[PDB]
C-alpha cells in the first residue's frame, strides 16, 4: 500500500474520550460509541434551550409559593409590579423570596395595594386623584 | 439571619406536619391542597430533587 | 458535555478584588526556534512585542529559551500552582500577542464549567427562609386539637 | 374503546376539534386590528395624479447605482508585495 | 380554485362613526404610515410573500415608514391581514440636521426629537 | 338599590376602604424621614442591590463575585461604578426605583478580577437518514467582577 | 408582562427603548464616562437611518405636490391665453 493511515487510533480515541462514562459497549466499541456520543452532543445543544425554560418555570413556581404565603397569586403580583414600574426579573424575585423575605413581603404588600387602587378606579369610571401608588414616572 | 450553617440549613428544610379537616368538603378540592403540600410546591425552596415535601394529616 | 467534563464553582483564589488585584500570572516560558517556520510569529514577538509586554506587567517574569524546538510553546505558570501550557505553532504575531494578553489576564483556575455565574459569601441579610417565617404564633404555643 | 379511523385529523371521518374561548379572543383581536388597518388605509394623501412623477429621478438613481455595481466587477489587483512577503517563510534569524 | 382576492372599494371608506372611533381626520390626512409585520408570510400565497419583501417587512415587529399614497396603499391592501398600520404623527417638528441622531418611534407612533432619558 | 343578605348579594371578597390621600401622604413623608434618619445614623448593617448589567439582573452585595459572559474592555484591577440599581435593600428598610434609583441615592462599585474564555461549548446538528451532521466548538468570553462596596446616601 | 405598558407609552417589552436599557450600564470610579455600548451605537444608527427615511418621505411628497400645482397653473395659463387672440 502506498499511504495508509498511521494516526487512526487517535481519531478513535477522540470519540471514545467523550464516551468513557456511558454504560456497556457504548464506551468500549467505537462504532456504538460514535452514535451515542453524537446523540449526546445533539441533546446538549438542544438542552440549552430547555435549560432556560426550566429555570424560568422553577422561578415562577418559587414566586407563586412565596406569594401564596402572603395571600396573593402570582399573576396578580407580577401585574401589579409591572404597573408600579418595579421591573425585577423572575430570577431576582425568586432570590428575594428565598434569601430576603421581608423585602419580598413588602413587595407583595405593594402589589396588593396597587391591585386595591385599580379596583377602586374601576368603580368610579373617571376621576379624581388616581391614587397615591398608581401614576407613572414620565420619561421624555 | 445569624445562625451556624447546618442548623440554618435544617431550619430551611425540615418536614412540617399540616392538618386538614374534611366534613362537607369535596375530595380533590382537599387533594389539590394536600397534593401541593406533599410535593413541597408551597415552599419557595421547591425542587423535585431536594425532597422538601411536608406531612399532610387529613381527618 | 457537562456530564462528561469535571465541574467547578466560581471563586477567586485568595480574594483578589477585595484588597488589591494581584496578577495571578507568574511566568511565561517561551520555547522558540532560531530556524524553522513553526516559530516565525514567536520570533517576531520576541524581537518587538515581548519587552513592551514585560514592561506593562512587572509581576510576570518572562523566560525565552531558543531551544531548537520543532513546535514552539508558551508555558504560563500561575500563582495557585496551575500551569497553562499552550502552543505558538505557525501563528501570526498579533494573534500571539492576544494569546499572551489572555494568559496574563486570567486566574490560575481550570477552564471548565462554572455552575452559577455568581458567588456570595453572605447571601442573606434579612434571614434565610424557614417554613416558620410567614407563620403566625398562637397563644401559649398551642397546636391543632389540644387540651389546655 | 374510544377510537377513530386512520390518521386522526384528515379524510372523511376525523377527530372533532372544538373552538376554545382563547382562540375566539385571539381571532377577535386580529379582526379588531384589521379594522383599524382598513380605516387607516381609507384616507390617502395625494390621490394618484399628484404622485405621477415624484419617485422617478430617485428611482433612476437607484437603478443606476445597481447597474454600476453590476458592471464594476472584474478581477482584483495583483501586486509584487504579497509575492515578496511569501519569501518570509524562511526568516531564520542569525 | 384559490385565487388572488380583489376587495370591493366600499370596504375602504371611513364612516363618521369610524372616524369617531379612531383618531384620524378626513381633512389633513396623515402623510406617512408606520407599517409593522405582525403575522408570518409562511403559509400564505407567494404573491403575499413577495409583497412583504417589496415593502421591506422582513423582521416581524420591526417597523417601516411608507408614504401614504395609492401606489403604496395598494400593496399594503394586499397584505393588510399580515400587518399593523398606524399614522406617523410628529408632535414636535420633523427631524432637522441638528436632531437627526436623537429620535424615538415609541408606541403610539410618534417620532420625537427631544429624547432625553431623564424624567420630567 | 338594596339586596338582603345572601351568598350572591355582596361580594365573596371583603370591602377594602383605602385611606385619605392627605393623611396617607403625611404618613409616607414620616416614613421617608424615619428612613433618612436611619441612613444618617448608620443604623443599617450590610446592604444588597439588584443591579442591571449585561441585560441580566443580579442581587449583589459587598465581597461577592459576578460572572458576565462577554468582554467589558477594561483592564483588570480597574474600578467600576455600576449604574441601574433598581433595588437597594437591607435589614429594616428597602428602596426600589421606578424602575432605576437615582445616582445621588446609591452607587455600587466593582473591581474586574479576571477576563477569560468559557470552557468549550459544543454545538452539533444532526438529522435522521439524511447525512446531516455538523459540529462547532465555541468559547464565549467572560469577565469576573468583584463587587466591592454599596454606598448609600441620605438623599430622600 | 405588560400590555398595560402600551397604555402608558413605554413599549410592549421594557428592554426595547426607555431608561432601563438606553441608559449606560456602568462608569469609572474616578467619575469618567464609559465608552459607547456596542449595541447602543447600532441602535442609534438605526434610529438615524429611520429618521432620514422619514425626512425623505416628507420632502419628496411635498415636492411632487408642488410640481403638480405648478403644472396646473401652467395649464390654466395656456387656457386663458390661448382663448385670447
Amino acid at each position: 500500500l502506498r499511504n495508509r493511515v498511521t494516526d487512526r487510533y487517535f481519531r478513535i480515541q477522540e470519540v471514545l474520550k467523550h464516551a468513557r462514562h456511558f454504560r456497556g459497549r457504548k464506551n468500549r466499541c467505537y462504532r456504538l460509541a460514535v452514535r451515542t456520543v453524537i446523540r449526546a452532543f445533539v441533546k446538549c445543544t438542544k438542552a440549552r434551550y430547555l435549560k432556560k425554560k426550566n429555570m424560568r418555570t422553577l422561578w415562577i413556581n418559587r414566586i407563586t409559593a412565596a406569594s401564596q404565603e402572603h395571600g396573593l397569586k402570582y399573576p396578580a403580583l407580577i401585574g401589579n409590579l409591572v404597573k408600579c414600574q418595579v421591573e425585577l426579573n423572575r430570577k431576582v424575585l425568586a432570590d428575594l423570596a428565598i434569601y430576603e423575605p421581608k423585602t419580598f413581603k413588602s413587595l407583595a404588600a405593594l402589589a396588593s395595594r396597587r391591585r386595591h387602587e385599580g379596583f377602586a378606579a374601576a368603580l368610579g369610571d373617571g376621576k379624581e386623584p388616581e391614587g397615591i401608588f398608581s401614576r407613572v414616572v414620565q420619561y421624555h | 439571619s445569624s445562625f451556624s450553617r447546618a442548623p440554618q440549613q435544617w431550619a430551611t428544610f425540615a418536614r412540617i406536619w399540616y392538618l386538614l379537616d374534611g366534613k362537607m368538603q369535596p375530595p380533590g378540592k382537599l387533594a389539590a391542597m394536600a397534593s401541593i403540600r406533599l410535593q413541597g410546591l408551597h415552599k419557595p425552596v421547591y425542587h423535585a430533587l431536594s425532597d422538601c415535601g411536608d406531612h399532610v394529616v387529613i381527618m | 458535555t457537562a456530564r462528561g467534563t469535571p465541574s467547578r464553582f466560581l471563586a477567586s483564589v485568595l480574594h483578589n478584588g477585595l484588597g488589591r488585584y494581584v496578577q495571578q500570572l507568574q511566568r511565561l516560558s517561551f520555547s522558540v526556534s532560531r530556524d524553522g517556520a513553526s516559530s516565525r510569529g514567536a520570533r517576531e514577538f520576541v524581537e518587538r512585542e515581548v519587552i513592551d509586554f514585560a514592561r506593562r506587567n512587572p509581576g510576570v517574569v518572562i523566560y525565552v529559551n531558543s531551544r531548537p524546538c520543532c513546535v514552539p510553546r508558551v508555558v504560563a505558570e500561575y500563582l495557585n500552582g496551575a500551569v497553562r501550557e499552550e502552543s505558538i505553532h505557525c501563528k501570526s504575531v498579533e494573534e500571539i500577542s492576544t494569546l499572551v494578553q489572555k494568559l496574563a489576564d486570567q486566574s490560575g483556575l481550570d477552564v471548565i464549567r462554572i455552575r452559577k455565574p455568581f458567588h456570595t459569601d453572605n447571601p442573606s441579610i434579612q434571614g434565610q427562609w424557614h417554613p416558620f417565617t410567614n407563620k403566625p404564633t398562637t397563644f401559649r404555643g398551642l397546636r391543632p386539637r389540644e387540651v389546655q | 374503546r374510544g377510537r377513530i379511523p386512520g390518521r386522526q385529523w384528515i379524510g372523511k371521518h376525523r377527530r372533532p376539534r372544538f373552538v376554545s374561548l382563547r382562540a375566539k379572543q385571539n381571532m377577535i383581536r386580529r379582526l379588531e386590528i384589521e379594522a383599524e388597518n382598513h380605516y387607516w388605509l381609507s384616507m390617502p394623501y395625494m390621490t394618484r395624479e399628484q404622485e405621477r412623477g415624484h419617485a422617478a429621478v430617485r428611482r433612476r438613481e437607484a437603478f443606476e447605482a445597481i447597474k454600476a455595481a453590476a458592471t464594476s466587477k472584474f478581477p482584483p489587483h495583483r501586486f509584487i508585495a504579497d509575492q515578496l512577503d511569501h519569501l518570509n517563510v524562511t526568516k531564520k534569524w542569525s | 380554485k384559490f385565487t388572488r382576492s380583489r376587495i370591493p372599494e366600499k370596504v375602504f371608506q371611513a364612516s363618521p362613526e369610524d372616524h369617531e372611533k379612531y383618531g384620524g381626520d378626513p381633512q389633513n390626512p396623515h402623510k406617512l404610515h408606520i407599517v409593522t409585520r405582525i403575522k408570518s408570510t409562511r403559509r400564505r400565497p407567494y404573491w403575499e410573500k413577495d409583497i412583504i419583501k417589496m415593502l421591506g417587512l422582513e423582521k416581524a415587529h420591526t417597523p417601516q415608514v411608507h408614504k401614504n399614497i395609492p401606489s403604496v396603499n395598494a400593496k399594503l391592501k394586499v397584505v393588510k391581514h399580515l400587518i399593523r398600520i398606524k399614522p406617523l404623527k410628529l408632535p414636535q417638528g420633523l427631524p432637522a440636521e441638528e436632531n437627526m441622531s436623537n429620535t424615538c418611534l415609541k408606541s403610539t407612533g410618534e417620532l420625537v426629537v427631544q429624547w432625553h432619558l431623564k424624567p420630567v | 338599590g338594596y339586596v338582603p343578605k345572601t351568598s350572591l348579594s355582596s361580594p365573596p371578597w371583603p370591602e377594602v376602604v383605602l385611606p385619605d390621600p392627605v393623611e396617607e401622604t403625611r404618613h409616607h413623608a414620616e416614613v421617608v424621614k424615619k428612613v433618612n434618619e436611619m441612613i444618617v445614623t448608620g443604623q443599617y448593617g450590610r446592604l444588597f442591590a439588584v443591579v442591571h448589567f449585561a441585560s441580566r439582573q443580579w442581587k449583589v452585595t459587598s465581597e461577592d463575585l459576578i460572572l458576565i459572559g462577554n468582554e467589558l474592555d477594561l483592564a483588570c484591577g480597574e474600578r467600576i461604578r455600576l449604574e441601574k440599581v433598581l433595588l437597594v435593600g437591607a435589614d429594616n428598610f428597602t428602596l426600589l426605583g421606578k424602575p432605576l434609583l437615582g445616582k445621588d441615592l446609591v452607587r455600587v462599585e466593582a473591581t474586574v478580577i479576571e477576563k477569560t474564555e468559557s470552557w468549550p461549548r459544543i454545538i452539533m446538528r444532526f438529522r435522521k437518514r439524511k447525512n446531516f451532521k455538523k459540529k462547532r466548538i465555541v468559547t464565549t468570553p467572560q469577565t469576573v467582577l468583584r463587587i466591592n462596596s454599596i454606598e448609600i446616601a441620605p438623599c430622600l | 408582562g405588560g400590555q398595560w405598558r402600551l397604555q402608558q407609552g413605554l413599549a410592549a417589552n421594557p428592554s426595547g427603548y426607555g431608561p432601563l436599557t438606553e441608559l449606560p450600564d456602568w462608569s469609572y470610579a474616578d467619575g469618567r464616562p464609559a465608552p459607547p455600548m456596542k449595541g447602543q451605537l447600532r441602535r442609534k444608527a438605526e434610529r438615524e437611518t429611520f429618521a432620514r427615511r422619514v425626512v425623505l418621505l416628507s420632502q419628496e411628497m411635498d415636492a411632487g405636490l408642488q410640481a403638480w400645482q405648478l403644472r396646473q397653473q401652467k395649464l390654466q395659463e395656456e387656457q386663458r391665453k390661448q382663448e385670447n387672440a
